């Protein structure tokens, strides 16, 4: 985003004069072009181009192209309107609200408008919800998927988290760079983001309003399609405080009373393109009451909720009653004969079934009967969980007849209707918090813990299908129907004479090893759960010979071999002499497979049982995997490529026994290693994950004293990875204080010559760039724990003689070379240039060359104000700790005045000011600065933060706060800013006269007192504020 | 956010004045009325709406019977008061009371049950972190920016009088006088009847309230102005009704506020408002009386009439020692002085520890109002 510096290098090389000021008015014009084919191609040009400007220095011109696409919302070519909304889905409307506050001429723009330029309420009420009410079935579907992409990106004003638009952009870029009941509902305490529940409750406010106050057929019809795609990405049970509107007034039943009145009308179900999306959304809103209500329909326990469930269970047995009389040509509790409202629903399921049986096309997702029969067996399932035996006991006759006819069309979710019935027939925050102080303290808290039978006709039909089908979505739901007939002890009479079904599961292991099987991935976790659970009644000797074939003789591990053992290990280690021999067999196989990070989740299960069963056996097994993995981490055979992969390996060294990690002979030879070649970002990325996860052990599991006595014996030279050694790989008396401090400051130097000087799509991926800038995020959390916690005494003093020192003739990454890389990290990665601000303070390096670029000491780029206001909250907290140095007090107050006041709701700059009130000479310099900056302290939010900082100052400087309270700030037209500077000026006069009359007269001069009262009589200010004028007349006459 | 703002509501009878603490003027000011459809409606697709609250009731007046829920500083009907506060918070201010501490004003010498039930509703109806109930007269004194004075508070609810000296307060010298704006309205519609204009119902009772809010004034001498009512010229004023009927009111106009200085006209023995001020000042200690005479503060809605300040000055100067000068300080803006006094109080930093917390209520119950606050 350095459009300043990069354009200088080209112009002296190729002498063209072509800036980007001469191309955006060439792109603003083709959006206004005549032909509707010319307008489809110019709005894909803004999909690429307005996420890069709006966070750049040209973001004055970047906001204007957001404005013009909004006029393109009502052109009559159906491909012109759907490539608009994709360039209004990829907008980050928390970064867009930040530029509005900075604008003064852009709010006016053309024709000199007055008011605010409200992009967000105009792009959300008048495009995205508005384009739901379009006539095309093509335009209504694409507008729903944007409200899945808009809700994490809104920033409505004044939440109880993010306050400013400055603090809003800083929290979406710190999560990136600093780290069986049915599917409907939840029973957890459900930890949730408080401010992400607020953006999802304003998008379900304006969406239930064009469904009730709408006057068209087309607004009611395509806004039941936009509520079914929220609840499959933002479910109701997890985000219930967003969905809540009214019902039970407190775990919610949100908005489900309107939508039942849509279905009970005789108009709305007569078209299957959006009657199938109003059934998946009425089952999500009666299931979020399940964590509350459950203690006719005796398990509901809330009589204001029973007519909502009586209706859908009456509505879903009359729609499996019209799908049973259609799949079988039969003439027309659940009964649709006598209703004339549901004889209209029998002519609509018979138009979509004459086109399937006549036109052969098997692989269609959208069929509108095959799409409609999928919708009304998914939601007959989710209600039976709320039901009991007593409510269903008159209906087990009913629902089983319909499915025998409803079996052949869609058997994949007609056993999901059968899997559930048998359960319930058998009972069953101000930019210092976000960037540093909230992620810094999840770091140090996990280190102290590191110091620690009507089914008998229907069941026989489902087994003939598994031997003869080929779609592997259907083969997965039939291996869960048989793991429930063995837990709920149905006797093994499904195969009355022979062993027909169990012989067929053995043959399928022949097709996976060779590879003559198409979709073995989605069946191999559920093939092996069925087999181990039968042996408690094929025995566990025979089960483990089948799994050994797949691994060594077959496909790769992360699909076949590693999901093969998740059923075995959980069902063998968790749940006499025969059981001892089989546990030795399973632990040997994983040692061949330690390399994968999914195999390291299975082995956290193994170490927690030995601490419970037998603590003599617990310490033998943590020594055997100590000398396997640490030879792998030096030769980089361990797949730690993911941030799912570094999370599994750090909960391992807590649970591994500390006797196996107590000699530091092994952890250091695995640490101080050089990889083979660091040319490729496959190989650069696995060497810097071996250094971050054995360094979580040398901080918790062993203190500072033990580590440095060893390196005096082991000759680990600090020229290990030096600037002569690092250069040939990319192309291809030392203290123990001195050896370990050159290794952690030149590994900050490897991660920062890449992210600046590597291309973004050429050498690395983007999934490989989520985890390359995230290994620089947890290695700067390891360096501010050593310098602050004080347990590491020797390592703090070693860096201070090095950042002050030059490199050894250029053989190291010297401290002026390392800091040029970081100021071009300002703009691409602004959350990680706040962690490099807190290291340079901590070493005694307060060098005013680098601290002026980051604070700009004498529209805007949106990604620098996180760092400019982030390095001034961190530069005060270094001043507040050691306030004895007066050289740093007089710099930050004289220069940064409009920034020092406007941060005063923050815990590190709230403490900077109280010490100034403590100090005699430091209080007098703060008041000379406001008199120069009274021209900017006139806006109504900037003046409320001065009076809380000019509230209590030193009593020796209360004579300069009373000439500022009268001359400058009292003449404001705000009548609660003229009323609150009457509380603070009458209070200076009262503490002074009970004080000494000697020191106060030299404070407020007798010649200076007569200047003040001439200002109040020619004006009306004395006669307005009576309490201020009474106190100053008694001052003179005693003196 | 810092300090959380705070909310302030004045409910004397007649008007809710409400807004944020920390501002010079309230956002919402509306009549404290609950107006119910007395006539059964016959259409389809009306309302229904059981009742209308606020200036909605003023707009749809003729259908409604209007009930003031506060009489004489006393809430007559609690559900009607809750509805009025529900209207303030949700209809006008658009706040969740959970997010704001709420200041209520309340009148002197008022039944304990109003303060205790008022707190009970604030905690157990609109869930709120904290609240305070404060005396009306002290808030007006704060708004006037003076540390000392005798505050003559007269709303539409009741008239009150609180002498204050250097802060402090004198409980024995506090006087409450049952006269109000509302009693002047009932007198006024009674004195219009001798002219032939008969206003019999609640809807046009608020029409004579509007008449009295502008046409009425106080005589600088009653008998002199009643004598010059023989030659009617300037003392008559034409008034337009919303019906399109014209009303012409002569001497009847200024003898309605005269009732404050002559409660023998209403038929009550209770002394006129200037003698009540003497009754309060006489109950005070001898020493302070000098500044109480010179620092009389008028507050409330029924001190708005033109010439009240001059009449009070002439009568108090006539009764008192002419040894000392009787200044009366009656600001314009005096109508909103209680709300402004509540704005300044909740903006005070020290006051942020004297709130009745929700926690302290949950432990120690509704009775703690009187224990902590005045």
């Amino acid at each position: 985003f350095h459009v300043g510096d990069w354009m200088g290098t080209i112009r002296t090389l190729t002498g063209n004069t072509f800036s980007l000021a001469d191309c955006i008015p060439l792109l603003r014009k083709t959006l206004k072009d005549e032909s509707s084919v010319t307008c489809k191609l110019a709005c894909t040009a803004v999909r690429n181009c307005v996420m890069s400007l709006c966070s750049s220095s040209y973001s004055e011109l970047g906001l204007q192209l957001i404005i013009d696409v909004l006029t393109l919302r009502n052109s009559s070519y159906w491909l012109v309107r759907t490539e608009l909304l994709e360039t209004l889905a990829e907008i980050d409307f928390r970064l867009v609200s930040f530029l509005e506050a900075k604008a003064e001429n852009l709010h006016r723009g053309a024709h000199h408008y007055t008011g605010l330029l409200k992009l967000q309420e105009r792009v959300l009420n008048n495009v995205v919800i508005h384009l739901l009410g379009d006539e095309d079935p093509r335009v209504r579907h694409v507008a729903a998927a944007s409200l899945i992409r808009l809700v994490p990106k809104l920033f409505y004003k004044c939440d109880q988290g993010q306050a400013d638009p400055v603090v809003a952009v800083a929290r979406d870029q710190s999560s990136v760079y600093l780290k069986r009941i049915y599917r409907g509902y939840n029973l957890l305490p459900s930890i949730t983001d408080v401010t992400m529940e607020n953006n999802l409750s304003r998008v379900i406010a304006a969406v239930s309003h064009e469904l009730i106050t709408s006057t068209t057929r087309a607004l009611t019809f395509g806004c039941c399609e936009a509520l079914c795609l929220l609840s499959t990405a933002f479910p109701v049970c997890i985000w219930s405080l967003g969905w809540h509107c009214g019902v039970p007034p407190l775990c919610t039943v949100g908005m489900a009373t309107m939508i039942l009145t849509l279905l009970s009308s005789a108009w709305f179900p007569l078209d299957l393109s959006a009657h199938q999306d109003a059934l998946i959304l009425a089952g999500n809103l009666l299931a979020a009451s399940a964590p509350k209500s459950l203690r006719v329909w005796p398990a509901l326990g809330d009589r204001a909720l029973v007519p909502m469930v009586e209706q859908l269970f009456s509505h879903l047995l009359k729609v499996i009653n019209i799908c049973a009389h259609v799949l079988d040509d039969v003439a027309p509790l659940g009964s649709f004969y006598h209703l004339p409202s549901y004889l209209r629903l029998h002519d609509v399921l018979k138009a979509t079934h004459a086109n399937y049986k006549v036109t052969l096309d098997l692989q269609n997702s959208t069929e509108k009967f095959g799409g409609f029969l999928r919708s009304a067996l998914d939601v007959l399932s989710q209600i039976l969980e709320l039901a009991t035996l007593q409510d269903i006991g008159k209906c087990v006759e009913e629902i089983l007849g319909y499915l025998k006819s409803c079996f052949s069309r869609e058997p994949m979710m007609a056993t999901v209707c059968v899997q559930q019935l048998l359960k319930t027939l058998f009972g069953t925050p101000g930019l210092y918090h976000y960037c540093f102080m909230a992620p810094y303290t999840h770091f140090t808290q996990a280190l102290a813990d590191a110091s620690l039978r009507l089914f008998e006709p229907l069941v026989i039909k489902a087994l003939k299908q598994y031997t003869t089908t080929t779609c592997v979505q259907l083969q997965k739901q039939v291996l869960d129907l048989l793991a429930q007939l063995v837990q709920l002890r149905v006797n093994y009479c499904l195969l009355d004479s022979d062993q027909v079904f169990i012989g067929f599961v053995l043959k399928q292991f022949e097709y996976i090893e060779v590879g003559q099987f198409r979709e073995s991935e989605a069946i191999i976790p559920n093939i092996f759960f069925f087999l181990v659970l039968l042996s408690y009644e094929i025995g566990i000797p025979k089960i483990i010979q089948l799994c050994d074939g797949i691994m060594a003789s077959g496909r790769k591990a992360v699909t076949h071999a590693i999901p093969a053992l998740q059923p075995i290990v959980h069902d063998l280690f968790v749940l006499g002499k025969e059981l001892e021999t089989q546990k030795e067999v399973v632990v040997s196989m994983l040692l061949r497979l330690i390399q994968y990070h999914q195999v390291l989740e299975m082995f956290i299960l193994v170490l927690q049982q030995c601490h419970k069963e037998n603590e003599d056996k617990w310490k033998r097994l943590s020594r055997q995997i100590a000398d396997i993995i640490l030879p792998m981490l030096a030769k980089q055979q361990m797949h730690i490529d993911s941030h799912e992969a570094l999370g599994v390996l750090n909960t391992l060294f807590e649970i591994l026994a500390p006797s196996s990690l107590r000699p530091v002979d092994m952890l250091l030879r695995s640490m101080f290693v050089t990889p083979n070649t660091m040319a490729s970002v496959s190989t650069v990325q696995l060497w810097i994950s071996g250094i971050l996860a054995i360094l979580r052990v040398l901080i918790s599991q062993s203190t500072e004293d033990i580590v440095l006595s060893r390196i005096q014996e082991l000759s680990f030279s600090p020229y290990l990875i030096s600037c002569t050694v690092i250069n040939r790989l990319r192309d291809g008396k030392n203290l123990p204080e001195e050896t370990f401090s050159r290794f952690l400051l030149q590994l900050v130097g490897i991660l920062l010559e890449d992210i600046v000087t590597k291309q973004l799509k050429v050498e690395m991926s983007e999934q490989q760039h989520t985890f390359y800038c995230q290994e620089l995020g947890t290695l700067l959390m390891c360096l501010i724990h050593i310098f602050k916690s004080g347990m590491f005494r020797r390592i703090t003093a070693a860096a201070t003689r090095l950042f002050r020192s030059d490199g050894c003739g250029g053989s190291f990454y010297t401290l002026d070379s390392l800091n040029l890389r970081a100021r071009s990290m300002i703009t691409t990665h602004p959350a990680l240039v706040l962690l490099w601000c807190q290291i340079l303070l901590l070493v005694n390096h307060t060098d005013y060359r680098w601290w002026a670029e980051v604070q700009q000491t004498p529209l805007g780029m949106c990604n620098r104000e996180i760092v400019r206001r982030g390095a001034l909250i961190l530069f005060c907290d270094y001043v507040c700790q050691n306030l004895h140095d007066s050289e740093h007090l007089t710099w930050l107050i004289v220069n940064h005045i409009q920034d020092l006041i406007s941060l005063s709701h923050e815990p590190p700059v709230q403490d900077f000011i109280s010490a100034v009130h403590r100090n005699s000479a430091a209080s007098g310099l703060f008041i000379q600065a406001i008199q120069s900056r009274c021209e900017n302290l006139s806006t109504p939010t900037m003046l409320k933060k001065t009076l809380q900082c000019l509230e209590g100052i030193h009593l020796s400087q209360s004579g300069a706060v009373l000439t500022l309270y009268v001359d400058r700030l009292l003449c404001t037209p705000f009548r609660v800013l003229a009323r609150m500077v009457d509380i603070l000026a009458c209070r200076r006069v009262e503490m002074l006269l009970a004080a000494n009359l000697q020191s106060s007269m030299a404070q407020l001069p007798m010649e200076e007192l007569n200047r003040i009262q001439e200002y109040l009589q020619s004006s009306g200010l004395a006669q307005r504020h009576q309490r201020l004028y009474s106190l100053l007349d008694r001052f003179r006459l005693s003196t | 956010e810092d300090e959380t703002t705070a909310l302030v509501c004045d409910n004397g009878s007649g008007l809710v004045k409400a807004g944020f603490a920390g501002d010079d003027a309230p956002r919402a000011v509306f009549p404290s009325i609950v107006g119910r459809p007395r006539h059964q409606g016959v259409m389809v697709g009306m309302g229904q709406k059981d009742s209308y609250v606020g200036d909605e009731a003023q707009s749809k007046r003729g259908i409604l019977t209007l009930k003031y829920p506060i009489e004489h500083g006393i809430i007559t009907n609690w559900d009607d008061m809750e509805k009025i506060w529900h209207h303030t918070f949700y209809n006008e201010l658009r706040v969740a009371p959970e997010e704001h501490p709420t200041l209520l004003t309340e009148a002197p010498l008022n039944p304990k049950a109003n303060r205790e039930k008022m707190t009970q509703i604030m905690f157990e109806t609109f869930n709120v972190p904290a609240m305070y109930v404060a005396i009306q007269a002290v808030l007006s004194l704060y708004a006037s920016g003076r540390t000392t004075g005798i505050v003559l508070d007269s709303g539409d609810g009741v008239t009150h009088n609180v002498p204050i000296y250097e802060g402090y307060a004198l409980p024995h010298a506090i006087m409450r006088l049952d006269l109000a704006g509302r009693d002047l309205t009932d007198y006024l519609m009674k004195i219009l009847t001798e002219r032939g204009y008969s206003f019999v119902t609640t809807a046009e009772r608020e029409i004579v309230r509007d008449i009295k809010e502008k046409l009425c004034y106080v005589a600088l001498d009653f008998e002199n102005e009643m004598a010059t009512a023989a030659s009617s010229s300037s003392l008559e004023k034409s008034y337009e009704l919303p019906d399109g009927q014209v009303i012409t009111i002569g001497n009847e106009r200024f003898r309605c506020p005269e009732t404050l200085f002559q409660p023998s006209f209403i038929g009550m023995e209770s002394a006129g408002i200037h003698e009540t001020t003497y009754n309060s000042i006489m109950k005070c200690d001898i020493d302070i009386r000098k500044d109480l005479y010179a620092n009389n503060v008028m507050s409330g809605g029924t001190t708005m009439y033109p010439g009240i300040a001059d009449r009070m000055q002439k009568e108090i100067t006539a009764l008192a020692p002419s040894t000392m000068k009787i200044k009366i300080i009656a600001p314009p803006e005096r109508k909103y002085s209680v709300w402004i006094g509540g704005s300044i109080l909740a903006s005070l930093s020290t006051f942020q520890q004297m709130w009745i917390t929700k926690q302290e209520y949950d432990e120690a119950g509704p009775s703690i109002v009187h224990r902590k606050c005045f």
